[PDB]
């Protein structure tokens, strides 16, 4: 393929967010279930 | 397609910072730190380098029709 | 093809340039076929070599 | 174990579209059809 | 008494007698196809 | 190192002048 | 008298109104036309 060095940039920021999404919202979805549970 | 020159709202010229702010999201930084490292302040400057969709990586990938 | 003088030689295609034939080559040419003892192509079937390019060259 | 949230829900809905996709439906029946309904119709 | 020739069946695109079915993505832009392109369609005329 | 491994009472000391659900990063591929 | 682009192979070449459609070297049955040669200007606006 030989891709360009833009999307070669864009791939590796899509991983890095993913990841960070993945960790982030699970962990505030996490914190929020338990808080409306005890209330 | 291709990031446009001007923000459409002000007028301000954000066509010259797309491979910058690409840089920069490279090196880890988040997107506001690096929309704010490009000194675009105003919303309406912001969006025009938030939102946009590079589609010209994909019209490039077909062969040419000349040669 | 082949030199007059020289012998007979395979080349590819390219080995031809498009530039024109000069005066003197054409001189050289003529004094290398009076040296073997070879004539020149005659008028008629320089006439005839014209029209077979013409007509290849335009034909469909 | 662990509770679901949310985002692994997401998660199961991203693994569907991953192996179905959205027209798979047709692309199904036309295979059926091809395979196995031509031969049976004659 | 052999193969003899009955017709012939529009074939719909993406689908397992498809000639895009194969080709991965490199091949499916020389072919000037789009790979957004999900299939799902006949072509006639 | 990072901000996780601060001190608590360090990370204590970093007072403006936590992330919330419904704010995503952007991505470019998406998924499917 | 006229050029003509081949679709796969984007060879150049030129038809005389009575050669079969068809790209000299690759067989394409698919070509174009070439760009015209007169001034072509936009207002820039
Ligand atoms: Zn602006
Ligand atoms: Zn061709």
């Amino acid at each position: 393929v030989v891709a360009s060095k833009a999307s070669s940039s864009m791939l590796k920021i899509d991983q890095r967010n993913k990841k960070l999404n993945n960790r982030f919202i699970r962990k505030a979805e996490m914190a929020a279930v338990e808080k409306r549970k005890l209330r | 397609m291709i990031i446009p020159v001007r923000c459409f709202s002000c007028g301000k010229v954000v066509g010259d910072k797309w491979d910058a702010y690409l840089r920069l999201l490279e090196e880890g930084k988040q997107e506001g730190d690096a929309l704010d490292e490009l000194k675009l302040k105003r919303y309406c400057c912001r969006r025009m380098v938030l939102t946009h969709v590079d589609l010209i990586e994909k019209f490039l990938r077909y062969n040419p029709l000349e040669k | 093809v082949a030199f007059p003088n020289q012998k007979e030689m395979v080349r590819p295609l390219f080995v031809f340039s498009d530039s024109s034939i000069t005066h003197p080559e054409f001189d050289l040419f003529l004094r290398e076929l009076d040296a073997e003892g070879l004539s020149v192509m005659d008028l008629r079937d320089v006439d005839y070599k014209y029209h077979q390019l013409k007509e290849m060259s335009s034909r469909s | 174990d662990d509770t679901i949230t949310t985002e692994d829900c997401w998660t199961v809905i991203s693994a569907f579209f991953e192996e179905k996709g959205l027209v798979s439906q047709q692309l199904d029946s036309f295979d059926e059809f091809m395979e196995t309904s031509i031969q049976d119709l004659v | 008494g052999n193969k003899v020739h009955i017709g012939k069946v529009p074939i719909m695109l993406r689908s397992k007698f498809c000639s895009l079915r194969t080709l991965d993505e490199v091949d499916l832009y020389k072919m000037k196809e789009c790979p957004y392109d999900m299939g799902g369609y006949f072509v006639i005329n | 190192l990072a901000i996780e491994n601060l001190h608590p009472d360090d990370r204590l000391l970093l007072v403006d002048p936590s992330p919330v659900f419904f704010l995503r990063r952007p991505q470019y591929v998406s998924d499917g | 008298g006229v050029k003509y682009t081949c679709g796969a192979c984007a060879h150049n070449f030129s038809l005389n109104k009575s050669d079969p459609v068809r790209c000299k070297e690759c067989g394409h049955r698919v070509i174009y036309k070439a760009r015209t040669k007169r001034m072509i200007q936009f207002d820039a606006r």
